[PDB]
């Protein structure tokens, strides 16, 4: 779920953020040949505040 | 917490007191993370 920040701040930021605090894997396998794998993942957690 | 208190009110009201606090508190914290890098390369265990 995307844990925001709204601050409208009138003259010319509307730092309208957002951020999913999601568990997530965001991998990229390299495949060797005995069946392996080096792979840069990001594992994170996070969570609503 | 502490007070001692000696109290005369019959003949007079004189009131003596020995007020006294000792407190103790021990706070112990052990945290171990464990990473997995690859060599000469960064990786980061955060938990918070």
């Amino acid at each position: 779920s995307e844990v925001p920040y709204q601050e409208a701040s009138s003259s010319g930021a509307t730092s309208t953020s957002f951020k999913e605090a999601a568990l997530s894997l965001e991998v990229t396998p390299q495949i060797t040949p005995d069946n392996r794998i080096i792979v840069e993942v990001k594992v994170t957690k996070d969570a609503p505040d | 917490s502490g007070i001692g208190i000696g109290f005369i009110t019959d003949n007079i009201i004189l009131d003596l007191q020995l007020s006294a606090m000792e407190k103790t508190g021990n706070g112990e914290i052990v945290s171990q993370p464990k990473v997995v890098t690859s060599d000469k390369e960064t990786a980061k265990i955060l938990k918070g």
